[PDB]
């Protein structure tokens, strides 16, 4: 036994290692696994193909939009001015309090990000027969606010950044839109719950009209798919904008404060009885303070009888939940009974003069 | 360049797929769509009992459903949700006999246990002036989600890869699809560890994209058929004949 | 085909790529499995305690997010109810299979101070989505099972690393409706416990304490098969 | 030309150089880099508690300085009343623009215990000088950003490093009048919450208990831009 004698390290304790941390940090855990080892392993039928990926996820189409063309459209007939962002809308017809809205997936990819940059490639896939002909600008303003939405025609449109498409024979292309921007990424349109348009606008008029064959359809239906293109690219992983549809269930916001519930009826020692949210003593459930008694409106917990009153009053120390003028008319202990709790936090302020 | 010279032969230049003893042509060129890579054999690590294949009858091709489909039907409107290693069965069901009088589902009534990549070609016949668009797209295990009834329509499976079948130019959809699940083996009879859902991969089902579109004279109808080989196959599990129970 | 790209009508030139931020913060984003590996909340919970070895609270281990709890009309979890969702789920929408570990480091409160036991158990399944959330021979401690012991008094908060224990090629992803009665076991990673070892005289003090659970997939995720995105909801129309 | 200098009328010899402190105490003080991230107090509050993700207190990250808040007539906070902005506003005061990081350091009380999780939001914009300081779908914490939980219990102190998320060349510096509507994207690196996980029991525990907040620059600070002083106050005048 050397006695070592020099002075050791001298630093700071912290409770928890690093969360944002993700890619070069060994990260130390108490595995529950029986190697220490051991490494989950994928054999050889268990191939991973899809190496999850930015410009992967982003180099798939898919559609958002679809235009019915109909034949007597004239040549300055707007079909679609859709935003240049990947948050492109598509509403779907429900009746849900939540509308729910389909995006394309380079558009579920960039919401999880801040800022996204780079061209984006819309395929329009026109749906037409060898003997339909059209004739179609699908241009690009960079630039347009909200009140510049407006006035738009084709006229306008030609001055800048313009793909005139001609239906004939072959009947899909792909105009990969420009990110013309003062700023090198761009902030996300929507955020959380709390709202930035796009760069630019895409616009799609009608440059030279339908003309079809007598034996042929009037109409010509365009599928608007939309994709992240070669070049792009997001950065800042923030709060989502987007959330799932596997429960829709949104509960917008007199009741018991917030950790009290479940209570049930009780005593207390400087009290009769009395709600309670726990077994120990002075664990009398606090109540707000009403701006009047109670009446609730379904859960109530179960005494020898329902509690379905209850007179808030402060306690001398909050606000107590009571279900010689005032002792008199309070209720014995007796109707406690089991002490059954009540479901969840549920009340009525029921007010006379 | 583009120098047409049609006769009693017609101009075009025929294409085939030829298989053991099933051959079917298409004037049209596929529009392939492979969701996933070819699959490696899997029978070495759960079966000892004698797997064998049977590329003489079971990659033979096999109609599983026709469907006329006429322009009243709407903008997203289902045609088939087909499960493919299940309709495979229930279609020979529906023509209301044994499964035991095909040639190419034999082994399903013998052994246990099938493992396999499936093809799909959907030939559609639509006449040169119909304007439409479908498109055939394969989703693994269907019936395993429950949000996927919120999720069946054209803008969802435009997302994953997909075939589309356009009625003008009476378009053919090759799709490859192999096998991916979450067991290795999937079961064609009542089994132990499960009894519900039997024998299913997943779902090919057919969307419209955007419906049949003509003139007040045009062809209304336009059939559609849907075919299926079953080329990497193989069994295992020899068992008896009288455990298969009728598919659903 | 899907990303069949016909007639290409560019109008663009080059623009400089940044390497998804490499070039402007010092660090990339091209690959989503490394910002999977941040921690996102799991699941929260409200202790009511109604032994020494009854598990407290129980959770299926999985790396869809689970059945997502907001709460009652009067006290909804503000997260759950208003910011739905995170970052993870987000992404396993987009995807069919995964095969992989998970952490979780839960972070416990820290009025309570008595020991706490976690359990991994890989035995018990998942009888489909409802139910597939935070619960508080299954309902003790048990002897075989992958566990640890955290003190509280040092440090309120347990890492752990699930592994992936399933006879399988990979897992379900999405939500999940008890189809097959095997397929069951196709779910979860396992069924995560934990336990408080306090007294009766000592779990009053602990009643109503949030129990906060993080999660993240941890270098062996692999989400397989391609499955495109389900319908949205935005949450600035949220009222 | 400013820093021209026609005609020197020299009379002194050579002084010799101590190299900035060098020859004396061992160490230099040429860089002015360096003396920036030594940790200057940054803001100040006192807990006024009127859930368990309710964002406890918020503020804009930023090198500036916040909006200096002396306090009401009553009680003044001593040194922000007394002693003006110390340093690194005082050099800032100096450029206009920077492009770099941040620490904090937040020095939390010692009577509370309860685990405490801190946000970072490079969403959120600052509108303006006013309301640029310590405010005690924002409301909540939030999954996907940027997140750090430090255990009061263990030791109540978390050390951060906000880093440059802005889309900019370089953010602005002085004061800030909210000009553009796009600008105001422009001046913080973010926006900080802390909020603590305790129940309403122990929050009144909480309640008046100082919290504060330090800064420093570290390691990627580039101040740009050359902008003159603007008028200063002298601190011993002061009565
Ligand atoms: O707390 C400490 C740290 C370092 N050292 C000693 O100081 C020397 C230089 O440390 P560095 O190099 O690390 C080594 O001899 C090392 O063992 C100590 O004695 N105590």
């Amino acid at each position: 036994n050397p006695s070592y004698q020099q002075s050791p390290r001298h630093f700071v304790p912290t409770g928890m290692h690093s969360l944002a941390l993700g890619t070069n940090l060994v990260e130390p855990l108490h595995a529950l696994r029986l190697d220490a080892a051991g490494t989950t392993q994928h054999p050889v039928g268990c191939a991973p193909d899809e190496d999850m990926t930015v410009s992967s996820i982003a180099s798939r189409y898919g559609l958002i939009r679809r235009v019915q063309w109909k034949k007597d459209h004239a040549k300055g007939s707007l079909l679609l001015q859709l935003d240049a962002d990947p948050f492109v809308e598509q509403r779907i017809e429900g009746t849900n309090p939540i509308s729910l809205y389909w995006f394309a997936p380079v558009g579920v990819v960039s919401s999880m990000f801040m800022q996204w940059r780079g061209s984006l490639e819309y395929r329009f896939d026109i749906i037409a027969s060898q003997f339909h002909t059209g004739r179609l600008i699908v241009g690009y303003v960079p630039g347009l606010t909200a009140s510049l939405q407006l006035q738009m025609d084709y006229m306008k449109l030609k001055s800048s950044s313009y793909v005139v498409f001609d239906l004939q024979e072959s009947n899909s292309f792909t105009f990969e839109v420009p990110y013309v921007s003062y700023r090198p990424w761009w902030v996300r349109k929507y955020g959380g719950n709390y709202s930035t348009d796009a760069p630019s606008t895409l616009f799609m008029y009608v440059q030279v009209p339908l003309i079809p064959m007598e034996a042929v359809s009037d109409t010509i239906d365009i599928n608007v798919y939309v994709r992240g293109g070669s070049s792009f690219e997001v950065c800042v992983p923030v709060q989502p904008s987007l959330g799932l549809n596997w429960n829709t269930d949104f509960i917008l916001r007199y009741r018991a404060k917030t950790g009290y519930a479940p209570y049930y009826a009780g005593v207390w020692h400087s009290f009769s009885l009395v709600f309670r949210w726990g077994s120990a003593s002075d664990q009398i459930a606090q109540w707000p303070t009403i701006s009047a008694f109670l009446r609730i409106k379904d859960q109530a917990a179960v005494g020898t009888q329902p509690w379905r009153t209850m007179v808030v009053w402060p306690s001398g120390h909050y606000n107590i939940g009571i279900p010689e003028k005032a002792k008199q008319l309070f209720v014995p202990a007796n109707q406690q009974g089991p002490g059954k709790v009540s479901n969840g936090n549920p009340w009525e302020v029921m007010r006379a003069p | 360049m583009d120098n047409p010279n049609p006769g009693p032969d017609g101009e075009g230049e025929v294409e085939l797929e030829k298989d053991s003893n099933v051959v079917l042509t298409t004037q049209r060129d596929p529009s392939t769509s492979i969701p996933a890579p070819v699959s490696v054999k899997w029978s070495r690590w759960t079966s000892n009992d004698v797997v064998d294949d049977y590329a003489t009858i079971t990659s033979r091709w096999y109609q599983i459903a026709e469907f006329v489909w006429s322009k009243d039907d709407p903008f997203d409107k289902e045609l088939a949700r087909l499960i493919l290693p299940r309709a495979l069965l229930s279609s020979i069901e529906a023509n209301s006999d044994a499964i035991c009088d095909v040639p190419n589902t034999i082994p399903f009534k013998v052994h246990a246990y099938w493992r396999g990549d499936m093809e799909v070609r959907v030939q559609i016949n639509s006449n040169k002036f119909q304007v439409g668009q479908l498109q055939a797209t394969w989703y693994y295990s269907d019936h395993e989600n429950l949000n996927i009834s919120s999720k069946r329509s054209v803008y969802g499976f435009s997302q994953m890869d997909h075939a589309l079948i356009s009625a003008s130019a009476s378009n053919e959809a090759k799709l490859v699809i192999p096998f991916k699940h979450v067991y290795p083996f999937l079961p064609t009879r009542i089994v132990p560890d499960w009894t519900t859902g039997i024998l299913d991969m997943g779902a090919l089902n057919i969307r419209v994209i955007a419906p049949l579109r003509m003139s007040a004279t045009g062809p209304t109808t336009c059939n559609v058929v849907v075919f299926i080989k079953l080329n990497n196959s193989e069994f295992t599990g020899t068992s008896s004949g009288k455990f298969y129970a009728s598919q659903i | 085909e899907e990303s069949r790209n016909t007639t290409v009508l560019d109008t663009t030139t080059t623009l400089q790529s940044s390497g998804f931020g490499r070039a402007f913060f010092g660090e990339a984003f091209n690959d989503l499995k490394t910002l999977m590996r941040r921690y996102q909340l799991y699941g929260q919970l409200l202790l009511s305690v109604t032994d020494i070895d009854h598990c407290m609270f129980t959770f299926p281990c999985l790396p869809q997010g689970l059945a997502l709890d907001i709460g009652s009309a009067g006290s909804p979890h503000e997260i759950f109810n208003r910011c739905r969702d995170g970052i993870i789920p987000l992404i396993a929408s987009g995807y069919r299979f995964y095969r992989g570990d998970l952490r979780y480091k839960i972070v416990f409160p820290s009025n309570v101070n008595s020991n706490i036991w976690v359990q991994h158990r890989p035995d018990r399944r998942l009888e489909g989505w409802s139910a597939a959330k935070i619960v508080n021979g299954q309902g003790v401690y048990n002897h075989g099972y992958a566990s640890h012991i955290q003190i509280t008094r040092v440090n309120n908060v347990i890492e752990l690393e699930v592994p992936f224990y399933n006879a399988t090629c990979y897992n379900y992803l999405q939500a999940f409706n008890a189809s097959s009665a095997a397929s069951s076991y196709a779910v979860s990673l396992g069924e995560i416990s934990v336990g408080f070892q306090a007294t009766s005289d000592d779990i009053a003090s602990i009643v109503n304490k949030p129990v906060t659970i993080y999660y993240s997939i941890g270098d062996g995720m692999q989400f397989s098969q391609w499955v495109g995105y389900q319908p949205m909801m935005i949450l600035d129309q949220l009222p």
